[PDB]
């Protein structure tokens, strides 16, 4: 096709529609499914695919034992058709690596998989199913992309990547691709102290980046990138609602621009619409562990302190593991305002049920309506038991 | 009204293992975060972790993490306790209390127990 | 990590006065504070939960206040019942901290 | 392609050839078939395809237990390849729900899936494989659509839900959409009591459903709707060859308006071509559970108040389980009217069948003939002592 | 398209980055996977793939037993998606045979599959997916092909095969094909001895093989071949750095145009990208059997008898089972000059791991980078005692 | 002919369980519906429900839903019934007849057995 | 420093198999190649073959070939020989050695044992 430019707005957030749900470790008791996790939800100007990291292993095969563990050569950024199961059958492995992120940038998709030793990681680009370039580490500790999909306007996508510490002050740079090529990348500016694990959307000619503070911030930071001028900034969001997990309990005034402290080192992928009045933040139920999932709107949630909730839609019961959150909107579809979409990635096993060995996932995406519509929780559904 | 049964006192040595328990009654159970504080002569009040019986989620004081081993019985209404490896320096009375705010993280402590004195 | 210094370690009072116990946090715990009173024969009664909130069939005598880092628990009019320890405990963040308690 | 046009009328109906049959449950003892129901038959310009509601499970699953249940997150819309079992491996998962209707129109497809609370339900409608409109539920008490595909004139594809007691009076709506969007609803009107589950076709620009009345009617109330002035009607077949499941023995004068009294709050979805000399009903040979299945001729039933068979055939005997039946036409195939055809759920398991946990179907889908052919049956063919 | 032609050199090798590693093996454990052996790695126009012989055979099936056996009327070439691991349910059978080869022209693609009894064999030759070409057993001893793809310049494809003694002199050919059919075939010539299992890439019009000298030899053998005079030549790689395995210790000055003495009537298939400063060799770390794979930077390693390592890169450590390795590139990639790849196949099973009967292999396939990239091992990753 | 051996009369306390039989011959038990009545000395014959040899299928009168299971031995050519929970008001004479219509739902009852008096 | 602790002698009849050890120390067994050497009056020093701990990898001097079977227990560090239909020609002082260069087959045999005789 032709180089797709954000033109298009947000559409009016006021309800959430289910969109897909691929209930994969349910049919993974008696199928050919792949052990997974990060995963993310990501379309193409033909159709809108399921996106994550396999295990090089099938649930119920003998080598799932172990898959808690985060890299080994033995992942795979692999994509598989809407709502059906990452099977080991109609899997395309889209690169090799434990860190991943890739985006349709109108005429072609760009996808790219780090994966190596902690302290000589690399970072290799593909466009149009072809290697293109490549990216060692800078920093020599765990080079770590997205996690989610990248936005480009006119050909440009700009990738967040981080490489150093996650327990403190890492190297975090923006780079700016097109056509599987850099065009430059700059460190990361603005008032975000550490940035991993970025959800970005595009609308209006301009991307925005809910990321995750690891380090001190239990607010999340934001990263907005000018896709043409190629500049960016960073700050975090505003409202006192917090949205990282682990996090402290919601206090009375937020902080702008320094992580919210409370608690250190940990949190969670997260992603959020940043749309003015129309707002909305999204969270694990639970401040301790990723369990329970909520949509929450905030209104001017990144600007305004003091920012509260007005309206509410829960995704996952507090009784209910939940997980990594993403953002995308399919970027192709025949409207006039971008309909913003999310997933959810629901964990089952390690470490919170440890009558099994394996740890994976299965992924619950939503889509914005204009309309209000009744809720519903939309749970992984696998019976541990069954898999013992 | 809401009830907090725990067991009785523990004499024993060190290198042990003993189990607590605490017998819940008044309210459902797998509605709340069922807490446990160690109120030591010398330490005053510390807290241990939570358990919770809807999903059997818990958490754990990073300090009693390797000593202390929350579990419970639905089935019973029961929550219970396991210190490992004991030694005078877990010598207390242990309490249970119940969530403020059933399973969220807030409200207090609003229902606690009568302790269960361990001595080494 | 956030400490609470319930300051005061004893306290001493005629029956009828009004007594006021101090606990102050090291961190903004944003409201999130709460007292409880443990009876000599052991047993703990949740007082006022959230700074000002009063807990059930709690003693209106007892009031609750305060902000940010400093809060104060007060008994307006003191009662035999009322000779206990006073403990404050936050629940801003996790792991929940008390203070170190307050005999009157 | 092109918005079509129902500009055909329909063949003359001698026998039926078997079309196409998945065997489903056989095959599913071995192999990684997926547990469904309501399923249905439903074309494209270039190739009809099997349509029915999974179950997030495999039959030979331990989660299959428990699939006699209706809804829950874990169902979703689902079509496979002509004749083929409804594969882990090769299925479409459309969208999500527990309630659905499908229909191309010639140029693209569109796909609706209901799902969530029973008093908060919705109707999220697909467009091209792209989601476009969402429809709350109105009287707040299981919102429930077709079960079968719908029919389109010139870009118009009526279809009719339904919102309220299925035991009483509910709130029956014709929705008339166009490329995703309504262009009006109206509430039904004529004289059908109760409507549930139609089964419609089209032929010679108006379309014509056959539903279930589930209150008190044991004769099935037909609703036909004018795609282009967009009004419909309704009425009841007047023959006294009763076609509901459960159902009263056959009268010897039927009821042209009103219920047919016998059975209360209960039936099954079933089809019927209604041409005149050209009429066929189908039924269960049993009044009193799903069994058998027979197609008998009886012509002007729905105006005559005293038809009777004049011809038969029979599907599926009456030792043999059947279930829901509905109709379609491959509305693209080259001729000079329109061949009907239908199909038949054949449900084993819970709960004529106790053995087992499961609840799940096999498809035998049959056309009309101009030739007097000669009958067979087609069972499902599973032994369910296999499975124990 | 149009017939293609090696218009570009090779870029600067300076690092290797992952490409492809289907994970087999491990996959393997709970997943229809077939026995293989002698795979490779070959482009098409529009996709690049992987190639290898099945056995006619799942790993986790009763008949892999016995799969240590290189022929028989059960193996068959067969291709599958990037990747991917060799499904029972996602190959395509090429050809039928115990020796392969195959490349796509820029046009279609050619297949070779030689199969029979070992003083009986035949060369059947597809194109376009249509048998083309016969050609009997020549010298009636095991007539086998390159194991490897092969490169053409301008619908020119050279294959040498050779029949004949593997412990001596043999009857080596190179064909040269054009759409199918033999344009001339011309005895090996040039210094190489014996001549076996040619890991061929091309680059500006002229294709090199470096192959096995099974015989004597524990240098490798190399063929430049002409495409476009059609005619090629012989000798050995100069360096003192042996390629082959078993081999002798590193001598410090090698010999030209003789085999290296030391070890005899043993070898295995390897590749070489010999392009002056631009050259890298490829071995197995042990001296011994088929364990590790490093690739050395030996400058001018084809004409210095002296030439010894400048850089290395490690592949697969001592402690795991390597085997064949060969080359290919994307001669159809957007770029300046083809970017060199290679794979290896690694090997589980008998002889080395006894406890189970089979034999297979898992695939890691790696492409050259400008970049200084950071190294990590790609084992297979299956734990064996999972199998028994 | 046909023939409907049924089994002998049964006595018996409340709560237990009592179950009888029904010993077709004459014809093909499994093309016929075997109906199952329950004359009540004050409640005249009530029908409980059928069993259908050729694929098991059943339906009870609602009334009885709880009370009556029906199952049969197609090797035998036996039907059985099995009340459950007995009282005095499930004591009288319980017949089982054969379809008029075999398959089919119609054609009256063609053929009776003897009956089976429960005393309860 | 590194050791090779080999067994005791062994005196046997002819078709019979006896089995050695070697059991190492002051090392990393798993990072090295153990040789094992034949030392016969008469032949003298003949090379068998190696067993290397880290992956289990052996070859042997193919005369050896059917007489000898290298295998180890990683766990105890210990490297095993067993030589089968044994007679008087195979009656000789076995030795164990260490690798020069670890994984690699040079640097010649850097440790060597007391030998184990064998007399048949
Ligand atoms: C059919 O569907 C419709 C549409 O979905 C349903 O109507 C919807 O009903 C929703 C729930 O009843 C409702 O959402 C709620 O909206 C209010 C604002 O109007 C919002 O405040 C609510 O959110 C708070 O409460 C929930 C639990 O109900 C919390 O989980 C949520 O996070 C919010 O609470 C926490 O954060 C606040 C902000 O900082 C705190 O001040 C508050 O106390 C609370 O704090 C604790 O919890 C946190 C973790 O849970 C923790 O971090 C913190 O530190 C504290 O511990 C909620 O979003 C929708 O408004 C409504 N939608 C519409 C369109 O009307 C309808 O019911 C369905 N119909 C039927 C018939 O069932
Ligand atoms: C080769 O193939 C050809 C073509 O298929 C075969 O010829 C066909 O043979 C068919 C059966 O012999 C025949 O169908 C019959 O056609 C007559 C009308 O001509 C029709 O009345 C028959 O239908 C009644 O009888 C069947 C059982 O045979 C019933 O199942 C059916 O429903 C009809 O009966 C019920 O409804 C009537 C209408 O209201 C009632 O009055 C009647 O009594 C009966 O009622 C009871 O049953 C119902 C449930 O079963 C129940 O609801 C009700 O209350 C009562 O309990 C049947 O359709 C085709 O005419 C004929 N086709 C052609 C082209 O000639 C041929 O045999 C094959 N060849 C060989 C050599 O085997
Ligand atoms: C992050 O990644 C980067 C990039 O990968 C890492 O840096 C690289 O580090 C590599 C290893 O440290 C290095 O490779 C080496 O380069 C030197 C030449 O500069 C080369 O000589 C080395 O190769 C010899 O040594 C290795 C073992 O280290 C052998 O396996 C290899 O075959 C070579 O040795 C054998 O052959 C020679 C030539 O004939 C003999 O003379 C030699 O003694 C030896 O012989 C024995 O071994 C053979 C079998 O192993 C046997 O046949 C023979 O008979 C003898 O028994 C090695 O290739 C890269 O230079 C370097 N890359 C860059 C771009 O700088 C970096 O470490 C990583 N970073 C961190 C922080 O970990
Ligand atoms: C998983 O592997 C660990 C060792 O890596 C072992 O302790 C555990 O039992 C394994 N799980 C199973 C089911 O074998
Ligand atoms: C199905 O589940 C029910 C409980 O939901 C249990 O009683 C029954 O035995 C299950 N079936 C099997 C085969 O486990
Ligand atoms: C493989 O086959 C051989 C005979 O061909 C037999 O000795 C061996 O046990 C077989 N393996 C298995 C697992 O049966
Ligand atoms: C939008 O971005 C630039 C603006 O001039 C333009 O060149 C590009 O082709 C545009 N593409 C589309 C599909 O609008
Ligand atoms: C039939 O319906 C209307 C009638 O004018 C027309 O505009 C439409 O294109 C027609 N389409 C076809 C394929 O006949
Ligand atoms: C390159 O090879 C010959 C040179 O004249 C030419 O005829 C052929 O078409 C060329 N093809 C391409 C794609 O360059
Ligand atoms: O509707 C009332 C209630 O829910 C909604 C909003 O008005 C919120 O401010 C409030 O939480
Ligand atoms: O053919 C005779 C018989 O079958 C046919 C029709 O004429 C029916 O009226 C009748 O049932
Ligand atoms: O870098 C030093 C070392 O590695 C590199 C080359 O210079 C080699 O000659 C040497 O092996
Ligand atoms: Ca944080
Ligand atoms: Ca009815
Ligand atoms: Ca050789």
């Amino acid at each position: 096709r032709d180089f797709n430019n954000l033109t298009k707005g947000l559409c009016t957030i006021n309800s959430w529609h289910i969109y897909g749900k691929d209930n994969a470790v349910r049919i993974g008791e008696d199928s050919d499914v792949l052990v997974t996790r990060e995963p993310y939800v990501s379309c193409d100007p033909d159709e809108c695919r399921f996106y994550a990291l396999s295990q090089g292993t099938t649930i119920r095969g003998k080598h799932s034992n172990g898959t808690i563990h985060d890299r080994s050569q033995y992942r795979a950024l692999i994509s598989w058709p809407l709502s059906s199961p990452p099977t080991v059958y109609n899997s395309r492995v889209e690169c090799i690596g434990w860190s991943s992120t890739s985006c349709h940038d109108g005429k072609t998709r760009m996808s790219i998989c780090i994966s190596g030793p902690n302290n000589n990681a690399s970072a290799v680009i593909w466009y149009n199913r072809r290697p293109v370039t490549e990216i060692n580490t800078w920093a020599r500790n765990i080079l770590r992309t997205q996690e989610s999909e990248c936005v480009c306007h006119n050909g440009v996508c700009p990738v967040v990547f981080t490489d150093g510490s996650a327990t403190g002050p890492a190297e975090t740079r923006i780079y700016y691709f097109k056509e599987g090529k850099i065009l430059k990348w700059e460190p990361l500016a603005g008032t975000a102290k550490h940035i991993e694990e970025c959800s970005c959307y595009g609308e209006r000619a301009e991307i925005t980046c809910t990321c995750r503070d690891n380090w001190q911030g239990s607010n999340r930071p934001v990263i907005r990138i000018d896709p043409v001028a190629m500049t960016h900034t960073s700050q975090y969001i505003c409202s006192p609602v917090l949205t990282d997990n682990p996090r402290p309990n919601d206090p009375t005034v937020g902080k702008c621009n320094d992580p919210y402290p409370g608690n250190n080192n940990n949190g969670v992928k997260g992603f959020s619409y940043l749309d003015g009045v129309n707002t909305w933040l999204g969270r694990t139920i639970s401040i301790a562990s990723r369990s329970g999932y909520e949509m929450l709107k905030v209104p001017n949630a990144l600007t305004d302190d003091k920012s509260k909730p007005t309206q509410g839609q829960t995704i996952v019961l507090n009784t209910d593991w939940s997980g990594y959150s993403g953002s995308f909107m399919d970027y192709w579809a025949e409207g006039e305002c971008y309909r913003a979409c999310f997933y959810v990635e629901l964990i089952r096993g390690r470490p919170k049920e440890d009558k099994v060995w394996w740890t994976s996932n299965s992924i619950v995406s939503m889509c914005s309506s204009t309309e209000f519509l009744g809720q519903w929780d939309w749970p992984d559904g696998a019976k541990i038991e069954y898999f013992l | 009204q809401v009830q907090l049964q725990q067991s009785g006192a523990e004499l024993v040595k060190p290198g042990a293992s003993v189990r607590m328990s605490c017998k819940a009654s008044g309210y459902t159970f797998t509605n709340y975060n069922m807490y446990w504080v160690k109120q030591s002569p010398g330490q005053g009040l510390e807290w241990i972790g939570i358990f919770y019986p809807g999903n059997g989620d818990t958490s754990y004081n990073q300090k009693f993490k390797d000593k202390a081993t929350l579990t419970a019985d639905k089935s019973s209404n029961t929550a219970y306790m396991q210190l490992s490896s004991l030694t005078s320096e877990d010598s207390a009375v242990y309490y249970c209390a119940r969530s403020g705010g059933s399973y969220r993280y807030d409200g207090g402590f609003d229902y606690w127990g009568q302790g269960t004195t361990v001595t080494v | 990590d956030i400490e609470l210094t319930q300051t005061t370690s004893s306290l001493s009072a005629s029956l009828g006065d009004r007594v006021t116990i101090s606990c102050r946090a090291s961190q903004d715990i944003s409201n999130y504070l709460n007292w409880y009173q443990q009876n000599p024969d052991g047993t703990v009664k949740l007082l006022i939960y959230y700074t000002s909130n009063l807990h059930s069939e709690v003693p209106s005598r007892f009031s609750g206040s305060g902000s940010g880092t400093d809060y104060s628990l007060t008994i307006s009019n003191l009662e035999q019942e009322d000779i206990a320890t006073y403990f404050c405990q936050q629940d801003f963040t996790l792991p929940f901290t008390f203070g170190g308690g307050t005999a009157a």
